[PDB]
RNA sequence: GGCCGGUCCGGAUUUCCAACGGGGCCUUUCCUU
RNA sequence: UAGGGAUCGGGUGGUGUUUUUUUA
């Protein structure tokens, strides 16, 4: 991706294929883990414009409201990828139906710099432009736990490992670092009575997860008071926000409900 | 209705014509 | 809240004031009007600001008023 | 005020509170050269031009590589022997930053006017 | 065509010189972007068959 | 018949007579085509083939071309067919570029000049149409920014704020 | 370096020393330089000089195309054309083939690993480049294989090895090399270099690129000239790739080239059928010129060359009457080309000739200007080469084709079994004398209210160019003559007529009284002074005086000059004639001065004839005077001078 | 301190709806003005009523230019004449009740508004210097 | 540098297309200034 | 340093009740 996206082997020294809509540059891209001829890329169109490289061309691109950071497509099921735009939340997008977001997750404060999926295809990671890294499960929207530390900053570029037990994050004040996912496992092999007592107890938690102090001790985290303060007042506008909605879907004849997966979508070429 | 008795000086021109008629 | 200081949305463009967007325009809007004495099209401005005469069948179209003059209730207008 | 120094009064403290976009009117050209040069040096990202016709307004999107800008007033001459020093107590290290400045021939800063063997009068700094 | 209504009215030999029972081919065409729109329509569409296999 | 004094082009006589035609088809037009006089026609081909004509008009009659321009021009495509075609002035310089761009794109609109500067050094410069005539207009944006690049020797890209 | 910096930099306003002059120079100075020992190591040195640092794609190709000025300028002087030069281009693919802790060291800064690694190769493709089209000094009865066996193991490795930037040039010097019978191991170079082209149009997913493009045309020549080509799946796959790429032909060219040698090879492929199909229409629509020859080459030699279905082999044809409508006015013009072929270079032109034959018909009526004429030139074509039954009924169904029978009349004579032809001219002449009914006379009745659709009018008068029966179309034809460019016509026919064969007083006063109520009306001028030379005679040359002095708004000046010129006993006659031509004694008022200087030079008894006139005219404008004195339009007399400026 | 001004629009080829001809409107502004209107009141009333957008970009030129070039000029500009007889109304005002101390106070202001521009257009010389408050 | 015959069964003739560069050159024609 | 809830003055839009209808 430059300022045209373009094709080419490490057999010959020239762009084998121009590959752009028209005349706008291309932020990142990422190929396909499988279909591998599939790939997808992010341009400052605001916009995710997927290519074919069987038929070589581009094949769909919409436009988003704010500006597509990285892509990362799924492992496992080869046809969801995950934008992280500039909006602070991250999108679980299919690829057969470029409509709907199927999935918006949403805890952030500042813009999501990068992600990628875990190789296990379950549980993806989100590293933004605030002090902190976090990641987030598959199917639910918001936060499974927060890393952050003091030294790290700006934190643009976060990877898994390829065994799914590592998070990398290469921050902007130079270092980069290793975190383990699950942050309460250790990584040692197991006699089988302390395999079958965490596993135990990990089955315990989840399904005691909804009584209502299980839930604050498990949800209870420590966020640099930065990040408490964007996210407490992003609380309070955002509560503001649906207020005045509630008044004017009080009084108006139709202002049609939106999805809050299909809010940020501001259009789509080939609309079916 | 908001017309002017000022402001040109064609209306100069008839001032001057009325100042020295007058 | 938090918006792409670029090309926004129209929704919030044609929501915001006309002179904070990014590049300011007009909101006023010409329209024509059929003066109901002699049926003949003449056109008027939005934010009348005056007392428009269709010369034709001289009677009156709009009144000013503090923003868009109102019409003289037998009259009728295209957009345009 | 000038119109080059509120310009960069405010993208210094707009990526001070930590923004990532910021607007700038009247957005002069000298404005889009001495922001040019620094997206040529890698401080600030891409940057629109929206152009109505009264001034124009430069939208400059930036990540948090860029901690100060700042501009000299007034813009004075300086010589070949001058900038190593003007270096010295405009920058905070050596090799670190730029001096820009108007050079005759171009606008450049500092290593690319001593490089094309110019100078010229003295106009900002970033480091 | 007006031609051929005024010329071919009276023999019977028509199927020798008539051969024009079809109606015209061959458009305009349309233009270069809008042909790219769709034919890239068409491969949106065969991608998205071609992923509809992994689907299961 | 209402050319310039110089000798035309054979497609020149044929437009012409095009024009002399919906002249012998009078009595629908009032009497708009009349005062009508061209500098000079030049025909050249897009990236996409086929070909556009820029008419030279010695500008009063920009604005004489007044609301008779898009009658004619879809007359002339189906006369003249399948060659898009458009209406030009003639001789800072800035301004210049700027009105042959405003009277080149069409009477639709434009809304607004984007040049964003990349991060490479070089320059993107966009122009942004109305909301209006899109199903006419989008089939000839390569068109106007082939007919710009050439006789200006700038680049342009044209957009709509729209889907597309 | 600097100046070239500052020539194609931004802040560097102007001077009229601005276009770079350079890089003809070189081109121009290698024609003196070229030693080829020593100055033009002293050229390709300081090229490595700056390529052994850093240098941009930018740089890279300016470089590139310098060193094709260098090469021009070899084209242009090729010093010596033995061999010198071919030992120094072998020459040079020959060359192109505890301590830190008292070190003190300051200032560090640290260098990149591009530096050396980049112009590793790149100096390498360079001077393969150069050298390549050294070898493709193209001088004839240089190359032998004695001369080029040295060379082959060189550009055997620069073939497969190279990346993309000599490989095209490469198997141009094959496309060269094709034709020399080489050794054993270069003919398998040759092959082998087949295979990589192949492998070539495996990986690369377009073929619409400079080194497909290219690597076609080698496998044209391969497919053309070798004893057996072979791998005809292969190329059918190699087809089968290239036909999704004509829905854009742009330099495809090459792939004609290649698509004009398996063709013209005649080898059996089902794909061929469907590229046939996309090239007919290709060749239609395309918008270029060539392409669509070549295209009509390629389609043409397959229709002609190759077998077909029985249903097919006119369902083709149906397609070219389908696309004789086609609505850009060349790609039209191409299809008559095409069909201009079929009836040339057969019974099969028998058996297609009647519906090519209305087909060409209704393209004769058709709008479009220029090809008209090509549809009259196909028609008079098929119709001389046409059978005998094919021509009885198309000449039948162009008579019995009312404005419709006009037109099929019309062409039907314009084509024009003599006899029969002069049957159709008697039904002609059934049609054109109840084709002449008060038409020149509403003519003149239009010009007498202006002062105060005549279809079968050309139709008759393309007969009358055609052709006491004719004495009765001769007066016809002057009751049309006294739909302008008609009457001209009619005025040509009518001074052909009266030049084969009172009256000529009539036709010179008709003649005369049209240019007051064109080039046409020039030679209907000329003709009637060549009448009234020809010919009561003082009482007509006095008629035709008045007539001049009725005539003195171009055409009517340049008539009146020419009449003139055509009085001019020299002043007995033309004491009533100089009555208008001295008081003409604005380019139109220019070549007016002209016409009376030359009225003026072209003579005693004329001369007082003349003072006399011109007494005779400050007479009259005495008289005129003393009418507008009588009378006294006071500010209308300034109003015409107000009103202009 | 706020704002409240128009925003002219981006277009200058303008407006597309103008069926009338460009010679009648400078007819309708020669008109109004020898009908004795103000520039800012013969452009409001061809605004509203016979609707143009502005005659600057609809003609060629400002409407001072055209009354400058159809001879029908002021001798004062508009801003001067106004806040002239605006000075002069509060002088009378006062003069008739003199004990007004915030008429003083706004008198004071408008003279030296007056004083402002005053000395602008005698530096730029449309009337011509030696002048001090008529 | 490529594409087309027509002289004869691969050497001379030719049309068009592109890339450089060459020459006359289109725009103060009416006006004090 | 920003955000929020009101409130006053003006404007725009919405569409329910107070309002009304050929006097402005
Ligand atoms: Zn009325």
């Amino acid at each position: 991706g430059g300022a045209k996206i373009h094709l080419w082997d490490v057999n010959r020294l020239k762009p084998v294929s121009d590959l752009s809509w028209g005349a706008d540059n291309i932020t990142s891209l990422k190929f396909n883990q499988n279909e591998t001829d599939i790939l997808a890329s992010t341009g400052s169109d605001n916009s995710i414009v997927l290519y074919d490289l069987r038929t070589n061309s581009p094949t769909q691109k919409i436009v988003q409201t704010m500006r597509t950071n990285a892509i990362c497509w799924n492992p496992m099921e080869a046809f969801n990828f995950v934008t992280a735009n500039e909006d602070h939340n991250a999108y679980y997008y299919d690829m057969r139906n470029l409509s709907r977001s199927l999935n918006v997750f949403k805890d952030h404060v500042s813009a999501v710099m990068d992600v990628d999926f875990s190789p296990t295809g379950d549980e993806i990671v989100t590293g933004s432009y605030d002090k902190s890294i976090r990641i987030y499960k598959t199917n639910h929207g918001h936060s499974r736990e927060i890393y952050h530390t003091k030294r790290m900053q700006h934190v643009f570029q976060v990877k898994y490992s390829m065994d799914s037990k590592y998070i990398i994050s290469g921050s902007d004040d130079g270092n980069v670092r290793l975190w383990r996912s699950k942050a309460w496992e250790r990584s040692n092999v197991k006699t089988t009575r302390e395999k079958n007592k965490l596993e135990y107890d990990e089955k315990l938690k989840e399904r005691f997860r909804h009584m209502p102090e299980i839930k604050r001790i498990s949800r209870h985290r420590h966020v640099p008071q930065v990040i408490k303060k964007a996210q407490e007042i992003k609380n309070i506008e955002l509560s503001s926000i649906k207020r005045r909605e509630a008044n004017e879907r009080r009084t108006r004849k139709d202002m049609p409900y939106i999805s809050e997966r299909k809010k940020q979508i501001v259009g789509t070429v080939h609309k079916y | 209705k908001k017309a002017k008795k000022d402001f040109y000086r064609f209306q100069v021109r008839e001032r001057k014509k009325q100042e020295i008629n007058q | 809240l938090v918006q792409d200081l670029l090309h926004p949305t129209a929704a919030s463009e044609a929501r915001k004031h006309k002179l904070k967007t990014l590049v300011q325009g007009p909101r006023s809007y010409f329209l024509d009007v059929k003066c109901p004495g002699c049926l003949n099209i003449t056109t008027v401005f939005s934010h009348a600001q005056t007392a428009v005469t269709c010369e034709s069948c001289s009677t009156i179209l709009c009144t000013p008023t503090g923003g868009k003059a109102k019409l003289s209730e037998g009259t009728s207008f295209r957009r345009k | 005020s000038s119109v080059l120094a509120d310009a960069l009064n405010a993208i210094n403290n707009a990526e001070k509170t930590g923004k990532r976009q910021v607007l700038l009117r009247p957005s002069s050209k000298v404005i889009i050269k001495f922001l040019q040069v620094m997206q040529k040096h890698g401080y600030i990202g891409e940057f629109e031009y929206i152009d109505d016709h009264r001034s124009g307004k430069i939208v400059v999107q930036l990540n948090g590589r860029l901690n100060k800008c700042g501009v000299i007033s007034p813009r004075f001459n300086v010589k070949i022997g001058d900038i190593e020093k003007w270096t010295a107590n405009l920058l905070p290290a050596r090799q670190f930053g730029y001096v820009i400045l108007t050079t005759s021939a171009g606008i450049m800063d500092h290593e690319e006017a001593r490089r094309k063997h110019v100078s010229g009068k003295i106009l900002g700094f970033v480091y | 065509t007006d031609m051929m209504n005024v010329i071919d009215d009276r023999q019977v030999i028509e199927n020798a010189n008539l051969l024009k029972g079809k109606s015209s081919t061959y458009e305009v065409p349309l233009p270069q972007r809008i042909q790219q729109r769709h034919d890239r329509k068409a491969a949106y569409e065969i991608s998205r068959q071609e992923v509809s296999k992994w689907n299961d | 018949a209402k050319i310039l004094s110089q000798a035309p082009t054979e497609l020149e006589l044929q437009v012409a007579q095009a024009f002399v035609e919906l002249e012998n088809s009078s009595p629908e037009l009032k009497a708009e085509l009349r005062p009508l006089q061209f500098k000079s026609i030049r025909e050249i081909d897009v990236a996409g083939g086929k070909k556009a004509l820029a008419i030279f008009v010695p500008v009063p009659s920009l604005a004489g071309f007044h609301k008779v321009q898009t009658k004619l021009t879809r007359e002339l495509e189906k006369k003249f067919q399948d060659r898009h075609v458009i209406f030009l002035a003639e001789r800072t310089l800035t301004a210049v570029h700027d009105k042959i761009l405003e009277d080149l794109v069409f009477p639709t609109e434009i809304v607004g000049k984007r040049v964003r500067y990349l991060v490479g050094g070089n320059k993107i410069q966009k122009v942004l149409l109305d909301s209006k005539d899109v199903q006419q207009i989008d089939y000839k944006l390569e068109s106007f920014q082939a007919v710009y690049n050439k006789l200006t020797g700038k680049q342009i890209v044209f957009e709509i704020p729209s889907e597309t | 370096g600097f100046a070239g910096e500052e020539k194609d930099s931004e802040n560097y306003h102007t001077k009229v020393k601005e276009i770079k002059s350079n890089k003809s120079y070189d081109a121009g100075e290698i024609l003196a330089s070229n030693i080829s020992l020593t100055e033009f190591g002293t050229l390709l040195s300081p090229v490595k000089a700056l390529l052994m640092v850093r240098i941009n794609l930018r740089n890279q190709n300016k470089l590139s195309e310098l060193l094709r000025r260098y090469l021009l300028g070899l084209n242009h002087n090729s010093d010596s054309e033995s061999e010198s030069i071919l030992k120094f281009c072998h020459q040079l693919f020959q060359e192109s083939e505890k301590e830190d802790f008292f070190l003190v060291n300051l200032e560090s800064k640290s260098y990149t690993i591009n530096s050396n690694s980049l112009l590793l190769n790149s100096t390498l493709q360079k001077f393969a480049l150069d050298l390549l089209r050294n070898v493709i000094t193209r001088h004839r009865s240089f190359l032998t294989v004695s001369h080029l066996e040295g060379f082959i193991p060189f550009l055997r490795d620069s073939l497969l090895s190279e990346n993309e930037g000599v490989v095209i040039s490469t198997l141009r010097i094959l496309i060269t090399l094709i034709r020399l019978d080489f050794s054993d191991e270069s003919s398998e170079i040759f092959k082998n270099c087949a295979r990589k082209v192949l492998n070539i149009i495996k990986v690369s997913p377009s073929t619409s690129s400079e080194l497909c493009q290219m690597g076609l045309k080698f496998l044209s020549a391969f497919i053309r000239h070798t004893d057996s080509t072979l791998k005809d799946t292969a190329l059918s796959y190699v087809l089968g790739r290239v036909l999704p790429d004509l829905n854009e032909p742009s330099r495809q060219g090459l792939a004609f080239n290649f698509l004009k040698a398996l063709v013209s090879k005649h080898i059996m492929l089902p794909e061929l059928y469907d590229i046939a199909d996309t090239t007919r229409e290709i060749m239609v629509t395309n918008h270029s010129k060539e392409i669509r020859d070549v295209s009509r080459s390629v389609y043409y030699q397959f229709l002609m060359e190759y077998d077909q279905s029985k249903g097919r082999l006119e369902k083709q044809f149906k397609f070219m009457v389908d696309n004789l409508q086609y609505p850009t006015e060349s790609g039209r013009q191409s299809v008559m080309e095409l069909i201009n072929l079929i009836i040339t270079k057969p019974a099969l032109l028998s058996k297609l000739s009647s519906s090519f034959f209305l087909a060409l018909v209704n393209v004769s009526f058709n709008d479009d200007a220029p090809r008209c004429r090509e549809m009259a030139s196909v028609l008079i074509s098929t119709m001389l080469p046409k059978l005998e039954n094919k021509d009885l009924e198309i000449v039948e169904k162009y008579i019995a084709a009312d404005n419709a029978s006009f037109l099929n009349l019309g062409l039907r004579t314009y084509k024009v079994s003599i006899g029969f032809e002069h049957t159709i001219e008697l039904d002609e002449l059934a049609i054109k004398r109840i084709r002449y009914i008060l038409s020149d006379t509403s003519v003149g009745s239009e010009h007498q209210w202006d002062l105060v659709f005549s279809s079968y009018m050309e139709a008759t008068e393309s007969v009358y160019k055609h052709g006491w029966d004719g004495i009765i179309t001769c007066l016809l034809y002057p009751h049309s003559w006294v739909a302008n460019l008609v009457h001209q016509l009619i005025a040509n026919k009518d001074k052909l007529e009266i030049s084969l064969t009172t009256i000529a007083t009539r036709i010179l006063h008709q003649l005369g009284a049209p240019s007051i109520p064109a080039n046409v009306s020039i030679k209907t001028l000329v003709n009637i002074s060549i009448l009234w030379k020809e010919q009561t005679g003082e009482d007509l040359k006095y008629t035709t005086a008045i007539d001049y002095m009725v005539t003195r708004g171009i055409i009517r000046s340049d008539e009146h000059r020419m009449d003139s010129f055509m009085s001019k006993a020299l002043l007995v006659q033309v004491l009533d004639e100089d009555e208008v031509i001295a008081e003409g004694e604005y380019l139109e008022t220019y070549y007016s001065r002209a016409v009376d200087e030359e009225q003026e030079e072209l003579l005693e008894d004329k001369l007082q004839v003349s003072d006399f006139t011109k007494i005779y005219t400050a007479v009259k404008q005495t008289v005129l005077e003393r009418r507008k004195e009588r009378r006294s339009a006071d500010k209308k007399l300034r109003k015409h001078a107000r009103s202009r400026e | 301190k706020g704002i409240s001004s128009s925003a002219i629009p981006y277009s200058r080829n303008a407006p597309a709806w103008f069926k009338l001809s460009s010679e009648s409107v400078i007819e309708q502004i020669v008109k109004y003005a020898r009908k004795g209107l103000t520039p800012s009141q013969i452009g409001v009333l061809l605004r509203d009523a016979h609707g143009v957008t502005q005659a600057r970009v609809i003609t060629g030129n400002k409407i001072m230019r055209i009354l400058k070039s159809n001879g029908l000029a002021p001798e004062i500009p508009e801003d001067l004449y106004y806040l002239i007889k605006k000075a002069v109304s509060v002088r009378k005002h006062l003069e008739r009740n003199r004990k007004d101390k915030d008429a003083k106070f706004r008198l004071i202001l408008i003279e030296s508004r007056i004083h402002r521009l005053a000395r602008y257009y005698r530096t730029v010389a449309v009337l011509p210097p030696n002048w001090k408050y008529e």
